[PDB]
DNA sequence: GTCTGATCTCGGAA
């Protein structure tokens, strides 16, 4: 629509901060993504059906 | 050390009706800059009405011993959380404002940073 | 009407390419035009397949309830052909004295029995029913030493069941089940078969 | 080898288990502790400075095992 | 006081 990133400087300085995604983040983005996907598996030992029973019947 | 500046003109008291009994919704406009904002006034303390022109400032710093900026007297103080013509949404606390248009003049704007209001009658 | 005496004909050439045999791609799709060549005679066996394998002998008898006699019709001619593999596909069912003469004789053909209204869909193209795909000898030995799995321990599979009596499978064999998720859509589950 | 990386909440309680039960029977104490009279706050002292002389015996199904150490595992 | 699969007796048929 607008502002092109030619070098990250056009005049209106304002313009870079619309979808700021700056790789500081999206390297945080994916050691959070990646670790939050990692402890969200099914520990190993869980009375998996037992929670299964708990989770139809109630 | 100011943002931004012009007067604005209210035009729409309350758009939607009364909801609050303390605040109402004030919808403005420029003098010359065209930029529409949405702002949130206690009109409690600071009452406004319809058709007033009134100053407006947007200052990153004031500068009671450093003597603060005083003359305007209506003074908020909030942060800058959403930029979206650009939209430059303020929050002061619940108070929201929806400065608008135009982003050459909204270029000292940024997000994550602390904002006064200084609004004055005219 | 003749949607089946076609779609019949459609689906043992989709089932025994299913199984591994070589029938020609315009052998396999036919419109209902290119049956109506047969269209009027045969409602008023002409319809019986031999194929090999990359060797199945189908049979439509019309008789509706197939006797033992009617087994016997093509007993002598099963053991003629030296072919070891048949498939009759009946009208109403065998009668409750002739399934018995399947396993009998039934090491040396093999020949097993389908109806007419359970072939007139392919069940490998309904929606609920998911990939099976048969594993081979050697599937199966890079599976049980993966999970550390002695052969049963498998989940289990009956032989009888309407997906292991498409593919054809023998006891001791393993399928290998795609089934499809939405997040993933390759959520491989497998089966040792009963 | 081939196991989680990451201590399981039941390994951290069964870990947390038997050393307040081993540190309620006169165990030496690892952390050098400051007051805590209850055996089982010891014990996670024991567990946020990584010093529980304890190795977690995991076993696959199939009758084979593989060590970890409490040292050697990401708790939460 | 039913809801239940199992297990016993009859019967018509290739």
């Amino acid at each position: 629509k607008y502002g092109i990133n030619d070098n990250g400087t056009t005049e209106p300085r304002v313009l870079y901060q619309l979808d700021r995604i700056t790789p500081t983040q999206v390297e945080k983005f994916l050691e959070t993504c990646r670790d939050k996907y990692m402890r969200a598996q099914m520990e190993p030992g869980s009375a998996v059906g037992a929670l299964c029973a708990q989770s139809i019947g109630e | 050390g100011i943002l931004f500046e012009d007067i604005f003109d209210v035009k729409d008291i309350d758009p939607e009706g009364k909801k609050f009994d303390r605040v109402s919704r004030l919808h403005c406009e420029s003098e010359s800059f065209k930029m529409d904002l949405i702002l949130d006034v206690n009109i409690q303390i600071y009452p406004v009405d319809l058709g007033d022109k009134f100053r407006l400032v947007i200052a990153s710093t004031l500068y009671d011993r450093p003597s603060r900026a005083d003359q305007f007297e209506y003074v908020m103080y909030g942060k800058v959380y959403r930029i979206e013509r650009l939209s430059a949404y303020v929050s002061y606390g619940g108070l929201l404002m929806r400065l608008q248009g135009d982003a050459n003049n909204l270029h000292g704007f940024e997000v994550d940073s602390r904002v006064y209001l200084l609004m004055k009658k005219l | 009407e003749t949607y089946r005496l076609w779609k019949i004909r459609k689906t043992i050439m989709q089932l025994c390419h299913d199984r591994g045999y070589l029938v020609t791609q315009d052998e396999l799709d036919q419109t209902l035009e290119e049956f109506k060549a047969q269209s009027g005679d045969k409602p008023s066996t002409d319809l019986t397949v031999l194929v090999a394998h990359n060797q199945m002998f189908v049979f439509f008898p019309e008789e509706p309830k197939v006797g033992i006699k009617t087994i016997k019709v093509y007993c002598q001619r099963m053991q003629e052909e030296n072919i070891t593999r048949a498939l009759i596909v009946v009208q109403q069912g065998m009668t409750p004295s002739a399934k018995q003469s399947l396993v009998d004789m039934a090491p040396k053909y093999i020949l097993e029995q389908f109806l007419q209204q359970e072939l007139l869909i392919n069940i490998t193209e309904h929606e609920l029913v998911p990939e099976h795909v048969v594993m081979t000898k050697e599937e199966v030995t890079e599976l049980l030493a993966r999970y550390k799995l002695r052969e049963n321990q498998l989940p289990r599979i009956q032989a009888g069941d309407p997906v292991a009596r498409y593919f054809g499978i023998k006891r001791g064999q393993v399928v290998k089940i795609i089934r499809p998720s939405e997040t993933a859509g390759r959520y491989i589950t497998y089966r040792l078969v009963q | 080898r081939i196991t989680t990386p990451y201590m399981t909440k039941y390994e951290r309680a069964r870990v947390l288990g038997t050393r307040a039960l081993q540190i309620a029977m006169c165990a030496p104490v690892m952390v050098e502790l400051e007051g805590e009279t209850d055996p089982l706050l010891i014990a996670m002292k024991e567990l946020k400075a990584r010093k529980i002389p304890i190795i977690i015996r995991r076993y696959l199904p199939d009758g084979s095992y593989e060590d970890w150490g409490v040292d050697e595992l990401i708790i939460t």
